[PDB]
């Protein structure tokens, strides 16, 4: 995918 | 004007596409409508790249 539309990180 | 953004957590960068923040840093957004990471430059450490949209807030 694009970096803008990659998974996000979890909340620490 | 503008909306700022603030960091409400740190966050580690595993690439330099990525910027690596730390809490209460503070960014301008230059991109957030191509999905989830927003391209933004930091005003606390001067760098432009990408910042996951899940670990800021507006101001």
């Amino acid at each position: 995918v694009s970096l803008a539309r990659r998974p996000l990180p979890p909340l620490p | 004007g503008v909306t700022l953004f603030v960091a409400l957590y740190d966050y580690e960068a595993r690439t330099e596409d990525d910027l690596s923040f730390h809490k209460g840093e503070k960014f301008q957004i230059v991109n957030n409508t191509e999905g989830d990471w927003w391209l933004a430059h930091s005003l606390t450490t001067g760098e432009t790249g990408y910042i996951p949209s899940n670990y800021v807030a507006p101001v």
